[PDB]
Formats: structure tokens, C-alpha cells, sequence
């Protein structure tokens, strides 16, 4: 009829302050990494966000949007052309070019 | 404001309690933090008779890290929120028994040996005057209240009542 | 002039009484002057702190009121308190925000689980930047009477508790980062685990 | 004779995040569609609300109204010139030809 | 605490001369008088559960008027 | 104002309550958007015996 | 100070002792200056409620008792060196006991 | 002045009190001056606001 009281512990005694084995390579200087976030829905949102964290400039030249799909997530690339190279041979089927001009970005049907 | 408790309360007397702040506390809307991981929330409550089993205090005073003294106005209540601390409660037979069973009982012992081992029934006097004392221990032992304790670490919550204003110490 | 709003004030004594009007209420005082060399000092003396003010009379034959300003005159005096420097010892934008940013770590991994199949009540995104889970439910339109409330959970059938919510339109965000949160809008429930860190 | 608590979830826990395989293309500059909704009761309120979404003006120029039927819940056309041709071939039982002249609706018997 | 005065009460009757009265069948009997009279000050509860929907009546005008754009 | 409540309420003590508001509420005649979606209606009772 | 000073001499000889193998209660590095014990919890990352109330303790399975705490961070630092520390959030409980000097 | 029904006047005080004439009802000054050159400032104060 007694109080429960707090709980207890109990177990092996390892001990906290412990050294690895396995020097990890904390890096100092990282760069931005063009990738797809499942956030933004379409295609135009992805690259609006792209530009915006690069500092270039979106010239959208299509009639309309596509939305991303399943082979979109496998762009991860610090360089803006291996990303751009990499989503136009995923929308090659609907006739969507994506290159870069050095400058901005350029959103145009396949010749 | 999600705490958990670090002085075990018992409503016997009412006192003061501590409870250490376990999750940041933000803004209305998220722009700033206003009381950091590991602030003490300062509370009391009252003594009383525990006749739910719940427990009222009022959290009135927390002191952050960063160097701020806020005197909110709290009420205690439950994790999912209830109003009041829910507690153990423990009515204490054993010792309301054991106080009245073993003198009432040896005042037993002289009314069975007198009732048969002598003329007639022969009422005697020391299992009057001992069932006397007997019920003294009731009257004595009815007088003690219950209590409900909270251990030291349960996660308790604070409701927050009135609004409190940060607006003269967060940096411009 | 304005002190703090937490302190009362004990007492004030001005030298040169008489060449200067000047009323309190509570915190605030009022001061004016009265002839056209009444410079003296002040002192407010609250619970905890201690003024010593310079009083001075700086435009006193101006016909436009424009001509007080460039005299130098000050319409309000108010005091900004700081925190010890031992606590400075121990900035970069708002810390809710729901877009994604470009420094932030964003964790793209959730599951769901209900009875029913196609429900109004599933999430149409869920993530989170560390400090902030970010429930996003602008997919599920039809029925204008939508919205839930979120909870949170440590383990997966325990018992939940309650969580700080602010929202933005049609996303509810959840001031923390749980094992489980979980959505209730009466009689119908959605779970929501958040996957282990592979 | 205890408190029943709230409900509680059990599934299969499908994942949320989750991209599709079909690039739905989201329309940009969509145009006016000439249709027949059903609040508008009859031949003449209908015309009125074509000329109003258009910027046309409307000549009815017949001694009575008529009522929408079934055949008329077919037309849906963002050209001005092939729903005024569907509608026609709708009322031809009662003598009723609509026809654009250029800049505004006529409504006049056959001849 | 009334059933632990019940057996001193049917130990005493039979088990006993003559009925035979016990003194704890009577003294426990009154702590079960106190059982009785505190678990007898305990109100009832209601519960509301954390997910039903409730509803709200208004009932007094709010105006706001000097709130939204113009 | 139909709002779903978040703090389950037992009736000893008389505390505070708050609920998430779930359908969007207009004006009287609909021209503008008043309480959104998402707002948070906050109350109280009194402590009873719940005949 | 929560730093590592020049003069001072400290003792980084700590065990742990829980129920469950990898909890976020295990304190990260636990050590002290002689005067006051450093509990550090910066690298248990991920739930944001899981700041604890450290007790302590003079036996392994006595009962524990309070101590004064001030924190700064995440690093949880109690006054004074206790032979055992015990660390609650609820139900789930981490013990630390400090290892003889030999 | 008309301000904010919604706050309480704490205190008030203008320059130059003899030049003019100012009465209040609970949030409404009516302003009026009593010679020509009466120029001068008014702080009102009320529970959030300050003018």
C-alpha cells in the first residue's frame, strides 16, 4: 500500500569520456550542393531556388510546368552544369532543355 | 513550458517546489527564443486535505541562463492539459490500524478471561477503561491527513495565463 | 524622462526647487523650466538603481518651434537597460522560417500511418531543420474543415502530450523535434514517425 | 467503469515524401472556355454571360426565350466561333442561329 | 477495513461464551466509519478528450472594421 | 467558431483550456476573411460538482 | 569556468550506467576542476527536449539527494564532486559514477 | 485627436499648459488655443502606445 518510489538504473558502468578510432574528416570550407528537396513541387519552384542560392538568373521559357518525379532524386553536384546536364536527361521525354549561359539559366524546348 | 520536477512534492504542509525547463520555449511566432533549454521554473502551493488526487501549484518565477528573471503567471497543469499535478496517493492504514488494533485487542484479552474464569457475565473493569485508551488511538489517528507525493522526476507542464512581454531585452 | 516600468521610485530631489515644474506619474517625469538660467541637477533614487541627472536649459527665445530643434532640445529621455557582461560571455535572420534556406540541414525522411486509406487528414509534407518540424497540409483541398491538432509522442503506443504550434497559412509548425507526432481531428488519427538516422 | 481515451492510429507506414512517376504538366496561361454551366436557366442568360466573359456585345433578336436541354452540356471550346456552331446545331428544331459577327453575338431566326 | 472487523466479530460470537461482544470488532468498525466519510467527500470527474470537436456560439458583435485593408 | 480541442479538460480544479480552430469563419455576409484556419481560441471554467 | 584553464587540475575519469544501449540521456563528457562537476550534452543532437535534473548520490544504490545546478549551453555544471551522479527525465535514468583515484 | 479606443490614457502633459484650452472624454482631446502664438508639443501616454 506503499509509495512508488522514483526508478532506478542499472547495467554495464562504460565509461563516458572515450577517444574513437576512426579519425573523421570534419570539413572547413563547404560549398553549395544543387540538389532536389521534396518541398518544392514543380519544376519552375526547383530552379526559382536555384538561382536564388546561386545568384543568377531564371529565364523560364516554357508554355507550361512539369511537376518533379522519381528520378529527380539522384542530383546531388556542387557544379551548376553536372546538375543541369543531369535534369535534362531525366525531362528529355517531354522536350525540356536546361543549360546554363554562363550567367543565368535557360529553360528552352530541345531542338 | 514542458519541465520536469526536481524537488519531490508532499502535500503535507505546502512549501516551494523547482521544476528545470527541458524544451526551448520560443516566441509566439518563432522568430526569437525566449526562455533557453535550461531555465528553473520556481513554484508553491498550498496545504490542504487531498481529496482528488491532484495536486494545484502556481508557477510564478523562471530564471534563464541567458540572465532574465520572468514572474509569469503559471498554473501547473497535467502533460496533456489537465489542470493540476497528478500525484500518488496514500491513505496510511497501516499505521491507522496498528495504533488502534493492539490496544484494542489487549483490551480483549481481559474481557475474554473474565467473561468465562469468573461468576455471573462478570464484566471487568480493565476492558472498560483500555477500550478508553482504544478509542483515543481512533480519534487520535483520524486526525492525520492523507498525502499525494510526486517523485522527483516526473515531467510536469506549466500553462502560462497572462501574456509576458520580452520585447525590452531581446538584442535590436 | 522615462525609467523602467519594474522599479518603483523611492524618492527625487532637484536642487533650485522653485525654477523648475515637474510632476511624476509612476515612472514618468515631466519636467519644465520656468526662468531662462535654472541649470541644476536631478536625482532619482528607485528600489535598485540610481540616476544623476544634468538638467540644462538650452532654447528659451525661440518663436517657431523648429528653432528648438536645431537649439538641441530633447522632447524624450528613456533608458535602455542591459544584461551583466557575464552573461554576454556566453542574429543571422528569424529562426522560424518556412522556407529552405540555403545554411540550413533539412531531414526529408517521415512516415504516416491510418486506418483509412485516402484520407483528408494525411500530411502533404513533413520535415524539419533541427529546431522546427513543419506539417504542410496544402494538397488535401476539399474539405475547408481540415485543420488538426498536432501532438507528440516517445515512443510509438505511448501516451502523447502536448506540443507549441505556430502556423502559416496552410503549414503547422511544431516548435521541437519528437520520435513521433501525432495529428487528431476528432475520431480519426494520423501517426507520424520520423525514421532512425541511418 | 474506467474512462475511455482517445482513439488511436495503426497502419503500414507508408512513407510521405514521396515523388510520383508521371510528370503532370501544370498549365500557365490558360484561356476562356465557352461551356454551359446549369445556374444559368435559359438560352438567353447563358448569352448574356458569354458576351459579359468576352467583351462582346449581344443582339437577341428573337420574340421568346428557350430553356437549356440535355445536348447543350457538350460544348467546351475556347474558340467563340466553334461554340456559337455547336449551339446552332443544338436549336435547329426551333429556328434559332447564333453567329458572331466579329465583334458581337447575333441571335436571329433562320432564314 | 470493514471486512478485517468482520472476522474479529465472527471469531468472538461463536469461538466464545454467552453472544461474546469484541472490543476490535467495535474499535476497527469505526475506522471503517472514517473510510467511509473521507472517500465519501471526493467529488466525480468529466473528462473531455484531446481530440473532440467542440463548438463555440458568439454572442456579442465584434467589429472588425479598423483591421482590415481598405 | 467550430474549433477541435488540444488540452484535455477534467473537472476538479477549474483551470484553462485552448482549442485549434478547424474551419475558416467569414463575415456576416461573407465579403472577408475574419478568424482563419489556423487560430487558437483560449478559455477557462470553474471547479464543480458535476451533477 | 566551463573552459579548460592552464592552472587547474581535472580528473576525466567518468563512467555511465542505463537501461537502454544508445539513449540521448548519456551525457557526451563528463569531468571537473575539483570544485564543480562539467556535465556536457552537445553532442546528443537530435531531440530538442532532453535536458535533464541532475541528483546525487553517495552509495550506488542509496537514495539520491539535490544539488545546486547552473548551466550554460548545453553544458549542465553542479556544484561541487559527488562520488555518484543521477540523471532523470521521467521514466529513463542514467547514473554516473565517478572512479577512484588509484 | 481621436486615439485607439482600445487602451486606457495614462497621463498627458503639453508645454505652455495657460495657452491652451484641452479637455478630454477617455480617448478624444479637444484642442483648442487661447492666443496667437501658443506653439507648442503634447505627449500622450496610454498602456502600449506613446504620441
Amino acid at each position: 500500500c506503499a509509495t512508488k518510489p522514483a526508478p532506478d538504473f542499472g547495467g554495464r558502468w562504460k565509461h563516458v569520456n572515450h577517444f574513437d578510432e576512426a579519425p573523421t574528416e570534419i570539413p572547413l570550407y563547404t560549398s553549395y550542393t544543387y540538389q532536389a528537396t521534396p518541398m518544392d513541387g514543380t519544376l519552375k519552384t526547383m530552379l526559382e531556388r536555384w538561382a536564388a542560392d546561386s545568384n543568377m538568373q531564371l529565364s523560364y521559357n516554357l508554355p507550361s510546368d512539369y511537376t518533379l518525379i522519381g528520378p529527380v532524386s539522384a542530383i546531388s553536384t556542387t557544379s551548376v552544369q553536372q546538375a543541369a546536364t543531369e535534369l535534362s536527361a531525366v525531362y528529355a521525354a517531354q522536350g525540356v532543355s536546361v543549360s546554363v549561359s554562363a550567367n543565368k539559366l535557360l529553360v528552352q524546348p530541345v531542338p | 513550458i514542458r519541465c520536469i520536477l526536481e524537488t519531490r512534492i508532499i502535500s503535507d504542509f505546502g512549501g516551494y517546489t523547482s521544476c528545470i525547463v527541458t524544451e526551448p520555449v520560443y516566441s509566439i511566432n518563432g522568430h526569437n527564443l525566449l526562455l533557453p533549454k535550461g531555465s528553473k521554473m520556481l513554484g508553491q502551493y498550498s496545504a490542504g486535505e487531498p481529496t482528488s488526487h491532484r495536486l494545484q501549484v502556481v508557477w510564478d518565477r523562471v530564471t534563464t541562463p541567458t540572465g532574465l528573471d520572468v514572474t509569469l503567471m503559471g498554473p501547473g497543469i497535467d502533460t496533456l492539459g489537465s489542470s493540476g499535478h497528478p500525484g500518488n496517493y496514500n491513505a496510511h492504514w497501516g499505521n491507522k490500524i496498528a495504533s488502534a488494533l493492539f490496544i484494542s485487542l489487549l483490551s480483549d484479552a481481559f474481557k475474554y478471561a473474565a467473561a468465562e474464569y469468573g461468576p455471573e457475565p462478570f464484566e471487568s473493569n480493565t476492558a472498560r477503561s483500555m477500550q478508553q485508551l482504544a478509542e483515543q488511538a481512533v480519534e487520535k489517528s483520524g486526525r492525520r491527513p492523507a498525502t499525494l507525493t510526486i517523485n522527483q522526476g516526473t515531467v510536469l507542464n506549466v500553462y502560462v495565463a497572462k501574456d509576458v512581454d520580452f520585447s525590452a531585452v531581446l538584442p535590436k | 524622462v522615462e525609467l523602467s516600468p519594474n522599479e518603483k521610485i523611492l524618492d527625487y530631489s532637484t536642487g533650485f526647487t522653485g525654477g523648475w515644474e515637474l510632476t511624476r506619474r509612476e515612472n514618468v517625469f515631466y519636467l519644465k523650466p520656468k526662468n531662462v538660467d535654472v541649470d541644476t541637477n536631478m536625482m532619482i533614487r528607485t528600489a535598485t538603481h540610481s540616476y544623476i541627472l544634468e538638467l540644462k536649459v538650452v532654447a528659451t527665445d525661440w518663436q517657431r518651434l523648429e528653432q528648438a530643434k536645431q537649439a538641441g532640445v530633447q522632447y524624450k529621455v528613456v533608458f535602455t537597460y542591459p544584461k551583466d557582461t557575464s552573461f554576454n560571455n556566453v542574429k543571422n535572420g528569424p529562426l522560424l522560417n518556412a522556407k529552405i534556406l540555403k545554411d540550413r540541414r533539412y531531414y526529408y525522411d517521415y512516415d504516416y500511418a491510418t486506418r483509412t486509406k485516402k484520407s483528408w487528414l494525411i500530411p502533404s509534407r513533413v520535415y524539419d531543420d533541427g529546431k522546427f518540424t513543419y506539417i504542410n497540409m496544402d494538397l488535401t483541398r476539399f474539405p475547408t474543415g481540415n485543420f488538426p491538432a498536432v501532438f507528440a509522442r516517445e515512443k510509438e503506443h505511448a501516451e502523447d502530450f502536448l506540443v507549441n504550434t505556430t502556423v502559416e497559412g496552410n503549414t503547422l509548425i511544431v516548435h521541437g523535434t519528437y520520435p513521433f507526432l501525432v495529428v487528431r481531428h476528432g475520431d480519426n488519427v494520423v501517426g507520424l514517425r520520423r525514421n532512425k538516422q541511418k
